[PDB]
């Protein structure tokens, strides 16, 4: 049936729980996040790359005038120069020594190799998280993908899971991102049409084959100072090249929570952040009544050497007596200690050794076998290894982060102070009311 | 050459050259002992969260001991308030056990 539990959003770290129905045998269930994806909504503003400045074949009028026209070409510049007398290899090209105007044009296009080297400007909106979950309850394992919002019934063959809302809202993407050759950057780019010379986004198009390009590259057409035909001009540097020199570090190296950044589509995968509430409806064919599960009559917990570590640094043995054989489950009922196994085979008499992980200096948790509880008591030493290649399987709680010896010392001192103050107050009141009694 | 980096409970990742990334996590392997002696306990917890132990544990325990001074003040008040009645009853008797200390 229904089981409401909160799972930490950490990929690869199993979460174990026990569902205890009032008439059935306890059932083990394990919820693990295998993969997560955080994809936002994106909208392309434009593409940008290095521009190519095209200087056409200049126009020359020998004994007349020319005028500048209008064009739709990106950053189209035009200028008329009179008093011209150009030359080629053959010699002079006009029959008037003066009044021989020349027309200079300039505009920009996309370079031949921009089909590979280009950047896309995107605006990102609300990011939605999707996780892949492995759920094992009893003898069956189930894999499914669910949306962490709180409404969508996550895919569930012979099951039903609802995840969400996520306990925190996190996105590695700012409102504006750029993507170049698979790398992602948080960059505040100019709006479409708001181009500035020498900065990123100085040439803008919807597509690379688009016929309408807008640009602003600060082209200046100068008067020719030589006798051979020449179109002198000066221009600003490529904003795309300047940005490629000042792009900074990508989002694949700066994203928090260990997110892996991927493109097509833009997404952050395998982030570790927050907690995910999950509601699961277990099928009733997965429950067995207590009349079929073994019923042990006693159980004792002995704790071997333990350390509070990121790995299974502890061990314990359960000594039991069951009336028959079977396949009971096991479970630790503390938030600071987790078992490695989930089920075990029990017989008439025997022992089972279990391994655990804790974050607490003291191991005072409760373990169940066939649903019967026993108390484990020991103290765990600090680990010797400083660094490991695993994450910590449990969280650190202030109560179960102080040793019992330290709690005893602190409580002794605080209680001694409180008892001294209480003795003082009782003496004050008593030896004052003695005045009332005596007269 | 060599480079130093800090890693906590949440972990750290480093990528060297064209190699795959490598992740490492830190444990609570501080010097001292949580189960030993008060000086060993304090050394251990001063390396695991130095701010918490000095302030909300050892500073308050110190101020807690100063609060016992107010307890002695009540004793001193209940001592003088009971000993300020000294001589107002002629033709009376006093206990012998207290007659040696009542005069002084």
């Amino acid at each position: 049936f229904e089981h409401a539990t909160t799972v930490p959003n950490v990929p690869g770290i199993p979460y174990k729980a026990l569902v205890e129905r009032a008439g059935y045998a306890p059932l083990n269930l394990e919820i693990t996040v295998v993969s997560s994806e955080l994809t936002p909504s994106t909208n392309k503003e434009y593409v940008t790359c290095k521009f190519h400045t095209v200087i056409p074949s200049p126009q020359v009028k020998c004994c007349g005038s020319l005028e500048c026209k209008a064009s739709s070409k990106a950053d189209y510049t035009c200028r008329v120069f009179g008093g011209v007398y150009p030359f080629m290899w053959g010699g002079a090209q006009c029959f008037c020594d003066s009044e021989n105007t020349q027309l200079s044009e300039a505009y920009v296009e996309f370079a031949p190799d921009c089909t590979i080297d280009h950047a896309v400007a995107l605006k990102v909106h609300t990011a939605a998280l999707k996780v892949g979950l492995r759920i094992v309850y009893g003898n069956t394992t189930a894999h499914l993908d669910t949306f962490v919002n709180g409404v969508t019934p996550g895919s569930s063959r012979d099951l039903k899971v609802i995840a969400g809302p996520i306990s925190a809202a996190f996105s590695p993407f700012d409102h504006k991102v750029v993507i170049r050759k698979g790398l992602v950057y948080n960059y505040d780019f100019p709006e479409y049409g708001a181009m500035k010379p020498g900065a990123f986004g100085d040439i803008q198009a919807s597509s690379l084959d688009a016929t309408d390009i807008v640009a602003r590259t600060d082209i200046r057409l100068l008067k020719p100072s030589v006798k051979n035909i020449h179109v002198p001009y000066t221009q600003a540097v490529s904003g795309y090249e300047m940005w490629k020199n000042n792009s900074g570090r990508p989002l694949q190296e700066t994203a928090p929570f260990g997110c892996k950044i991927e493109v097509e589509p833009l997404r952050a995968s395998n982030c570790a952040y927050g907690h995910i509430p999950i509601s699961i409806d277990i099928p009733d064919a997965a429950f067995v009544r207590s009349s079929e599960s073994p019923t042990i009559l006693e159980v004792s917990c002995t704790v071997a050497d333990c350390i509070y570590s990121a790995d299974f640094g502890g061990s314990l043995t359960l000594q039991y007596k069951a009336d028959r054989e079977g396949h009971c489950p096991v479970h630790s009922h503390s938030t600071t200690a987790v078992l490695k196994e989930a089920t075990t085979h029990v017989t008439a008499v025997g022992s089972i050794t279990l391994h655990f992980s804790t974050s607490s200096p003291q191991a005072n948790f409760i373990v169940s076998l066939c649903g019967k509880k026993s108390t484990c008591n020991a103290e765990c030493k600090p680990p010797a290894d400083h660094i490991i290649g695993e994450p910590h399987k449990v969280d650190q709680e202030f109560q179960a982060a102080v040793s019992k010896t330290s709690w005893n010392w602190l409580l002794a001192l605080f209680g001694g102070a409180s008892s001294l103050i209480v003795v003082g107050l009782i003496v004050l009141v008593c030896s004052s009311m003695l005045i009332n009694t005596r007269r | 050459t060599s480079r130093n980096f800090s890693v906590g409970r949440e972990g750290l990742e480093y990528v060297w050259g064209n190699h795959e990334p490598v992740r490492v996590w830190a444990q609570e392997s501080a010097p001292g002992d949580p189960h030993g002696w008060p000086h060993e306990i304090i050394i251990h917890y001063y390396h695991r969260h130095p701010v918490y132990t000095v302030i909300v544990l050892c500073g308050v325990a110190l101020a807690i001991l100063v609060g016992t001074a107010s307890s002695a003040a009540c004793i001193a008040k209940a001592r003088r308030d009971c000993l300020t009645p000294y001589a107002l009853a002629p033709n009376a008797t006093v206990p012998t056990a207290l007659a040696v200390l009542c005069c002084i």
